[PDB]
């Protein structure tokens, strides 16, 4: 989500003033994105959502011989999540996780060493996604 | 004492006026808004009619407005209401209050003193006293029992009317019941009273009635056939 | 700190308490970002209270926190969701007004079910039902 | 203009119990409402002003709230000397308006009616009609239902009845119905009887007298 | 009506007029189940196909929500057009809004420059507004090829594909017409 | 004392007409249930006594809404100006029995000004005669003169019916006036419900208003400069000041044109979403 105002003018009376008179311009980009980003939460819920109830594995495996172990969740691990997608977990670049960053830890010259924190200067935000990655994995879990 | 007495009920004809008044005491008249306000016995209280500290704002409901002014004289510590072209309507009886300030809004206290009332009768029918006759025990059981005896009050005009057993002697198991208006535009009453079968013959019973408007008292003497 | 804030209100026919969501701020800003010491006693309730949930996505204030799971009314982010209601004890009523109030809870993945796995055993259905749904499209735009 | 309305209409508690009436303005009066107690023929005396405060000299079991367009007077141990018709009012805006009235009434035991015929007397009849009473006597609760039947027909439109305050003491109620006819129509008919009902009564009580005898 | 009274073969070819007992006999054939069940059964199951749509009906008729996929196109559309629309209005840096006034307030050497600010902002408004319609245009052809499949697929025939007719196993489709859009009415198998 | 002053005070914000649409625009009014001060006209009274009849000065702000329920029109007219004393322009609005005058000189203002209706004991008839807004003035740069009306001169008590609201706001040095008179005899003291104002009178004057004073009147008293509230007072009024502040507001046209509802942009967070 980027916020125009602050984007183009951060901070400065003088430059909304003149942002106005492009009239309508932020107000639709603002609207795009947002029209984005409520596709991309459409999208989750349309592709794993797919079954109305939550279903859990019994605790007997005996499935014919055929071993489940690795792609069932792992009860245990923190996240009740899978053995094969926690690599996968792991092979990717994660944006940041926590949603909390300290704003003095952050003011001067080295915190956009943090990345995410200079994105947090200029108006640049990243919305959480409605269903938590715990939540995804119930749902994986179902499906399965 | 703070007292409200108000004069001037009576019966009247349509078209008619009348004036009633409210002598107040007890406080500071000039300083305080008086009201109106009626209660006709089929509906309920109404707010007719108010009047400014000063006595120049004066408020009135919309049925009465060309019909009715009120005014007061403080020198007097009297209120009046005039009333005209009197309809069977306004029948009701009139109750002077005192009133809170206006100015008061939304912390109004409402009506703190109210008088006793006048009542006033709209209605065609000329006055008349009660004719009295009585209503004699009978009773399909033992002796002994409880009996009931009384008087009937017909046809008199207008209310009210006093009705009283032995002289105020009997009040026990008295029941006077309220009048009701007949047809005839006349009202009847009766009053009632349960005494043991004994007493029959023994006791004397005299219902006393007193139609002060049409200035006759009655005394009858209730006896068994 | 700054961030979006988002309005959670139910229709206005229904209603016209709110909630509002501070996105990615803590609960501490809101009372120091105005003055609230400075402000008036009715201005004072908003600040802070009882009532203040705090989630991933931000601070929400003026929803009570549930335990209770239901069904998404209105997504908050990070599988919180808010929805108004109201537990009705009337006769032949409705849910009428009443202390209603608007909540926030954990959205509900659905009744969790289980299914009774087993060597031996299979469940297969008396009866039917012939069902109608509708899937709507769009097909065209309006020719401009 | 604003129209307040009460409910209920009227009420039947038992002593020392919690009553509690409420009053709905048309339209927001704010505070601008008083209450008024009213006994049978007295005038109406003031309780509470500005929705909740006690006129001065007024039992404190009487109080008063509200907020919005409602307001609700509660009378917190219910006393016999309670019995009356309360009546909201709000001085908010002109014109000044009352509610209907709230009928308070004691509630006590179920009790039965006497029932008691009376025949015209001779002197009455000299004129052109003829009275028949029946006189219902000390019952609780005051519904009470009376049919006349002139041998054994219902009678319709010629019939008055009265009801009495409830008594000081008892707490009961008295009604008296009064069928009026004609003396030729009297000298027509043989039985008059009076027929009642009551939640008191297991059956019904007919009182009826003959005419000559 | 061919799908009434055809069966499937109506987009295969020259429709072959077919009882209608003999297509859902058919169809529940494509499902897996025997031919005597709708027999069995087949005034019940005529008569819960009779109670079904009616439901729709209701629902339809209820509440206007259910459109929403329909609605949002005309919604979106409209808010395009009115976006573009009040473009107008902007003065982009010139000293008006409007060309009339420019022209009757400057001579052409210093006007053109003026005019020339909303020339090149207009522009941009409506370069941003065809954008978003090719956009937005690919997304509804791609419903559109959607719905060709849905009809090539659900309506002329039983389409095999899990969740693509609507939840269950499959029987058939009703096609309906709608503004700038589509409704299918499914009618699909799920165990009780 | 405060009343809420629930919705009133929307005006129509320009002189273009517009039908069947929300339009948003920003100028001064009176915020969404924003304090009003009360103020009040007391008959004299028993020993403790309420009388009141209050004409402070207050203060012009940005812009006043000024509403008024009267018994009797009590109130003639207001004063507006920084000083309120001479040497300086002042704005005088007052109207005599027969018409209105608006009159910037440089008034002599008395301490307590105030103008008068007197109520006459033989006869009914109501006579304005007390007018004292100033001794004298200099240097009169405009003056307006109204037609004939007829108001109620008597002296009488109350908030019976008459319910008269205004705009006083000044846009590029110009005082503007918005009105809008609706009877409220039925209707509540200062009543809740929504009413828009439209402008009546353009007054190019260019005056610069610190401060302003409303001008109570009965004829039943005499006047002097230095009068201190002293004499005789004129029957019950109220009137309500409130402050207009610069807010946004999304004004609904009806097919008419006429301004059926408002939204107060900022008022809460419900209303923000109205707004967007």
């Amino acid at each position: 989500s980027v916020d125009c105002t602050m984007y183009i003018c951060g901070d400065s009376t003088e430059c909304s003033n003149l942002l106005l008179q492009y009239g309508s311009f932020c107000t639709q980009l603002n609207r795009a994105l947002t029209g984005i980003a409520v596709e991309q939460d459409k999208n989750t819920q349309e592709v794993f959502a797919q079954v109305k109830q939550i279903y859990k594995t019994p605790p007997i495996k005996d499935f014919g011989g055929f071993n489940f172990s690795q792609i069932l969740p792992d009860p245990s691990k923190p996240s009740k999540r899978s053995f094969i997608e926690d690599l996968l977990f792991n092979k990717v670049t994660l944006a940041d996780a926590g949603f909390i960053k300290q704003y003095g830890d952050c003011l001067g010259d080295i915190a956009a060493r943090d990345l995410i924190c200079a994105q947090k200067f200029n108006g640049l935000t990243v919305l959480p996604p409605l269903l938590t990655d715990e939540m995804i994995a119930q749902y994986t879990s179902a499906l399965l | 004492e703070v007292q409200l007495v108000e004069s001037g009920g009576g019966l009247v004809q349509p078209g008619g006026s009348l004036r009633l008044s409210c002598a107040a005491s007890g406080f500071t008249f000039s300083s305080y808004w008086m009201n109106w306000v009626r209660q006709a016995p089929g509906k309920g209280l109404e707010w007719v009619a108010n009047i400014n500290q000063d006595g120049g704002e004066k408020y009135y409901v919309d049925s009465v407005r060309g019909r009715f002014t009120i005014s007061r004289d403080n020198a007097k510590n009297s209120l009046y209401l005039q009333m005209n072209s009197l309809r069977a309507e306004d029948t009701a009886v009139y109750y002077c209050a005192r009133d809170p300030y206006d100015l008061y809004g939304d912390y109004g206290g409402t009506f703190d003193y109210w008088g006793q009332g006048t009542l006033v009768t709209v209605s065609s029918a000329s006055t008349k006293g009660p004719s009295v006759f009585p209503l004699a025990p009978s009773s399909k059981s033992t002796s002994g029992g409880t009996a009931a005896l009384g008087c009937l009050v017909k046809d008199y005009f207008p209310e009210p009317v006093t009705v009283s057993w032995n002289s105020g002697a009997l009040t026990s198991g008295v029941h006077t019941f309220p009048a009701v208006l007949q047809s005839s535009g006349l009202y009847s009453l009766s009053s009632v009273v349960t005494v043991p079968s004994s007493s029959l013959g023994t006791q004397t019973y005299i219902c006393n009635v007193n139609h002060k408007p049409s200035n006759t008292k009655v005394d009858k003497r209730v006896e068994p056939k | 700190s700054f961030g979006g804030v988002s309005v959670i209100t139910p229709g206005t026919n229904t209603s016209n308490q709110v909630a509002v969501l501070y996105q990615g701020v803590n609960c501490t800003e809101v009372p120091v970002a105005i003055h609230a010491d400075q402000l008036t006693p009715t201005w004072r309730v908003y600040s802070t209270g009882s009532n203040v949930f705090q989630t991933r996505a931000g601070c929400l204030i003026g929803a009570e926190h549930v335990n209770n799971s239901y069904e998404c009314d209105i997504p908050i982010g990070a599988g919180i969701c808010a929805s108004y209601q109201t537990q009705t004890n009337s006769p032949g009523s409705a849910g009428s007004v009443a202390s209603q109030s608007i909540i926030a809870y954990t959205m509900s993945l659905g009744a969790e079910n289980s299914v009774a796995y087993s060597n031996n055993s299979i469940a297969i259905p008396t009866n039917f039902t012939i069902s109608v749904t509708t899937e709507i499209l769009p097909v065209s735009m309006t020719k401009t | 203009d604003i129209q307040m309305t009460q409910s209920p209409s009227t009420l039947s508690a038992s002593v020392g119990d919690r009553v509690t009436i409420t009053c709905r303005a048309s339209q927001s009066i704010s505070s601008w409402l008083a209450w008024y107690q009213q006994k049978p023929r007295k005038a109406p005396k003031l309780l509470i002003y500005k929705a909740s405060t006690l006129e001065s000299g007024v039992p404190s079991r009487f109080s008063g709230s509200g907020s919005g367009t409602e307001f609700t007077l509660t009378i917190s141990s219910l006393q016999p000397d309670d019995f009356a018709t309360y009546y909201c009012q709000q001085y908010n805006s002109y014109s000044l308006t009352f509610g209907g009235g709230t009928k308070v009434e004691i509630k006590r035991t179920v009790a039965a009616p006497s029932v008691f015929i009376f025949p015209p007397s001779d002197e009455q009849l000299k004129s052109g009609t003829a009275s028949v009473v029946c006189l219902l006597n000390n019952f609780y609760p005051r519904e009470a239902k009376v049919q006349w039947k002139v041998d054994n027909a219902l009678q319709s439109g010629n019939s008055q009845e009265s009801v009495t305050e409830q008594d000081s003491k008892d707490s009961t109620y008295s009604l008296s119905s009064t069928l009026t006819l004609s003396k030729a129509d009297y000298e027509k008919h043989k039985v008059y009887a009076c027929e009642v009902t009551h939640q008191g009564l297991s059956s019904p009580v007919t009182k009826s007298f003959n005419r000559g005898e | 009506a061919g799908t009434i009274t055809s069966g499937w073969t109506f987009g295969a070819g020259a429709a072959l007029q077919i009882p209608f007992a003999m297509q859902m006999a058919y169809r529940f054939n494509g499902i897996g189940v025997t031919q005597n069940v709708l027999y069995e059964n087949q005034k019940l199951i005529a008569n819960q196909f009779n109670s079904a749509i009616g439901k729709i009906q209701d629902s339809l008729s209820s509440t206007a929500s259910a459109l929403g996929k329909l609605q949002d196109v005309v919604n979106q559309n409209a808010q395009a057009l009115n976006t573009l629309v009040k473009q107008l209005s902007s003065n982009f840096g010139a000293i008006s809004s409007v060309l009339n006034d420019i022209l009757s307030r400057l001579d052409p050497p210093e006007a053109e420059v003026q005019i020339d600010r909303l020339i090149t902002g207009r522009l941009q408004s409506l370069q941003t507004y065809v954008t978003q319609q090719l956009i937005r245009a690919a997304e509804i052809r791609a419903s559109a090829n959607l719905a060709a499949t849905k009809m090539s697929e659900c309506v002329l025939g039983q389409s095999k594909r899990v969740d693509f007719c609507g939840k269950g196993y499959h029987l058939m489709s009703f096609p309906q017409s709608a503004p700038h859009g589509v409704v299918f009415l499914h009618v699909t198998y799920v165990p009780a | 004392a405060y009343t809420n002053s629930f919705t009133r005070g929307v005006y129509y914000p320009d002189k273009v007409f517009r039908s069947s649409v929300l339009h948003s625009t920003q100028d001064l009014f009176l915020p969404f249930f924003s304090n009003v001060t009360w103020f009040h006209a007391i008959h004299v009274s028993g020993t403790n006594g309420t009388k009141r009849f209050d004409n402070p000065v207050l203060p012009f702000n940005d812009g006043v809404y000024f509403a008024s329920t009267e018994k009797s029109n009590i109130i003639r007219g207001w004063i507006f100006g920084t000083t309120l004393d001479s040497k300086t322009q002042s704005l005088l609005i007052v109207n005599n029995a027969t018409n209105v005058v608006i009159k910037v000189c440089e008034f002599q203002f008395c301490n307590d000004p105030f103008l008068g209706v007197y109520y006459h004991k033989n006869n009914k008839s109501w006579m304005e005669s007390e007018f004292r807004v100033y001794s004298s003035a200099n240097n009169c740069t405009f003056e307006y003169v109204s037609q004939p009306f007829l108001m109620d001169l008597e002296g009488k008590q109350g908030n019976f019916k008459n319910l008269r609201e205004f705009v006083f706001k000044n846009i590029d040095g110009y005082f503007k006036i918005y009105s809008k008179h609706t009877p409220i005899n039925l209707v509540r003291d200062l009543p809740q419900g929504f009413s828009a104002l439209e402008p009546l009178v353009d007054l190019p004057i260019g005056i610069n208003i610190t401060r302003f004073q409303t001008l109570l009147a009965l004829h039943r008293s005499y006047l002097t400069p230095g009068d201190s509230s002293s004499g005789w007072t004129a029957g019950a009024a109220a009137y309500y000041v409130g402050y207009l502040q610069p807010r946004t507001f999304l004004l609904k046209y009806n097919e008419n044109g006429t301004i059926t509802d408002a939204v107060d942009c900022a008022l809460d967070p419900l209303s923000e979403t109205k707004c967007t």
